[PDB]
């Protein structure tokens, strides 16, 4: 603190800052497939089945489990706000609100909190209120980042809420006609797509959402779900970085460290595979992060 | 019956057999704890000890963190013959019966 | 009335703030537990604070590791409405008040 | 259509989009065409990664389709200096949705 | 870290840009005042006061 | 309580789960059938569903190839209201219950 005492005063009362310490364990969790397959199987499927990616069983099964593990991880990454169910993951959900996420609360702490535009907005008529996406939810959120000074590169957008970003177009454009003499006649096209918002460009994902608090309880109990689907998440890219731990004998499948593991024979003529790996996901700063929680959708 | 999950996030049972505790802020204000746990390293846990393992993470996470138990375990240690502090958890403990 | 002391040897009250508990054994046998404690982190105490500071050590100092004071609150944690471990703790707060 | 029920898997039953909305007043619920209709279908046609190449639009949706140009259309003549004369066209002819 | 290392030396610089950022906040709510610098400030300084 | 086999010479519980059924004559004249029958494909059978394949390939290995099942099945396949071949396959359900 610094406050003003007088010229002729004395020593104005002690203070000092304060720094806190961070969790995110990589300790407890992992994520696997396994296989089962034959040693007949794998033989006499090379003369009678058809398409030349059928024929070998453990190349294709083996490259359809490594891409397994890739698509139930990002489902995970805006979901996990549990257990050895979820994969171990944390989650954007969790990492992006209100919450805890590292042991730093935001009741006892003010300023570990994100910027929320959230648009319930609980005046209107009933059971629907969730208004759309206009144009002053987002140039709004943009002032919320400067009071707390970040910078954004990157918006997550299901492909719900861009569809509701296109029809902000919709009811702000107007064709026009010029340059008509006596050449070629007018040629309507009607179409367009998507630059992203000044040169930070919208990526959407399919698998995109966020699991709606306990606090929000009456939204979840007059819509039936609580997946919410309308999300934007302004973040930054440097700013929010993947782990996976490096185990001895593991090969780096896109990235994430997998490990193979063959498991022990019993008998002639039977495999038992396995595959797997073990993540985490890290969320510093939550200055350059903001949200637009319930769009119409 | 208490059912019970470890309170830190990513963590409920470590490979490493450290639990280590989130930092949880205890006098509902000033101080902080920073604990950590570790788990079997004087034989293995006999199916009784997995409850009152059960009940010792469940008073260290949940309950000074929270701010009626310990003003209701300062009553206590207010009474009139709590002192040098084997007679203050055997004031305790009878008061838990 | 209390009249604890920090039941480390040597290093009660430290200089930077940040006292290192002891590593005590705590079912009795099989699991360590390894704290520290960190002092005034949000201000100052307030006079109520130095006597929940008082009994925040005393319970887990000496409570912990006694194996009477973790067989009762063992028994809290059976009682016949105990889950969802926030009710464990506010349970325990009407069996001390 | 195949052999398949897609009420066992659901991975069939193409992505549709209906324009009756059930609980307009009248007989005739029919909406008569937006904008939004062309968006709502790319929207569920994205969740599944295919990209179609055709619309074969009964030649009277096309009138609805060209018909929505007709509401949001103008002519702005921003040359001034003279030398010739403006040169009225008042029709044109459709390309296509996006390409 | 190196810089909660030196603990007068970091503490030095989070003093003296402690009262720099109260410095401009106070060049808006001056109104004299002593217990915020005695300054004066954008308040009554571009309006109609004295 | 049978403890049906399936008919094939060699080739009783296949490996790769495809079990081609032997070509059977089942009007005991005319027509040729030429059957296959794939194991498990939406899980596992759960010690329920192995009682009904039990029973599915008894009908369809030792029964439309007999002569006195198939003039059964022929004398509900003229009755009072038997038309619509789904009241067809219910009326039969009442005649084996």
């Amino acid at each position: 603190t610094a406050t003003g005492v007088a010229i002729t005063g004395s020593a104005p009362a002690a203070s000092m800052d304060a720094t806190l310490p961070a969790q995110l364990p990589i300790s407890a969790a992992s994520v696997q497939s396994t296989f089962t397959l034959n040693l007949k199987e794998i033989e006499e499927s090379k003369e009678q089945v058809t398409n030349e990616e059928l024929r070998n069983l453990l190349e294709a099964q083996m490259r359809n489990a490594v891409e397994e593990i890739a698509t139930t991880l990002n489902k995970k990454l805006y979901d996990g706000s549990g257990a050895i169910a979820d994969g171990g993951l944390i989650g954007l959900s969790i990492a992006a609100s209100g919450q805890d996420y590292a042991g730093i609360s935001s009741a006892t702490y003010p300023l570990w909190n994100v910027s929320e535009v959230d648009a319930w907005d609980a005046n209107a008529t009933g059971t629907d209120k969730r208004q759309a996406l206009k144009t002053d939810f987002m140039l709004e959120l943009d002032r919320k980042i400067r009071y707390r000074p970040g910078a954004y590169d990157l918006i997550l957008t299901t492909p719900k809420v861009v569809e509701q970003y296109k029809k902000v177009f919709e009811a702000n454009r107007s064709y026009q006609i010029m340059t008509f003499d006596g050449q070629r006649v007018p040629l309507i096209d009607l179409g367009f797509n998507v630059a992203g918002y000044m040169g930070r460009p919208i990526i959407d994902d399919v698998f995109c959402s966020r699991t709606r608090t306990a606090a929000e309880s009456a939204i979840t109990t007059a819509l039936g779900t609580a997946v919410d689907e309308g999300v934007m998440y302004f973040l930054k890219k440097d700013d929010l970085r993947f782990y996976s731990t490096p185990v001895v004998g593991a090969f780096s499948a896109n990235g994430v460290y997998t490990l193979m593991r063959q498991l022990a024979q019993t008998s002639l003529y039977v495999d038992n595979f396995v595959v797997g790996c073990i993540p985490q996901l890290q969320l510093t700063t939550r200055k350059n992060v903001g949200v637009i929680k319930n769009i119409k959708v | 019956p208490l059912v019970y999950t470890p309170a830190v996030r990513g963590g409920a049972n470590p490979a490493s057999g450290s639990y280590l505790l989130d930092p949880q802020y205890v006098n509902s204000g000033v101080d902080i704890l920073q604990a950590t746990y570790g788990y079997n390293i004087n034989g293995t846990a006999n199916a009784d000890q997995l409850l009152q393992r059960d009940a010792i993470l469940a008073i260290l996470e949940y309950a000074l963190k929270d701010t009626a138990f310990v003003n209701a375990i300062q009553a206590v240690a207010a009474g009139s013959g709590v002192t040098t502090p084997a007679s203050f958890v055997s004031a305790c403990v009878t008061k838990l019966t």
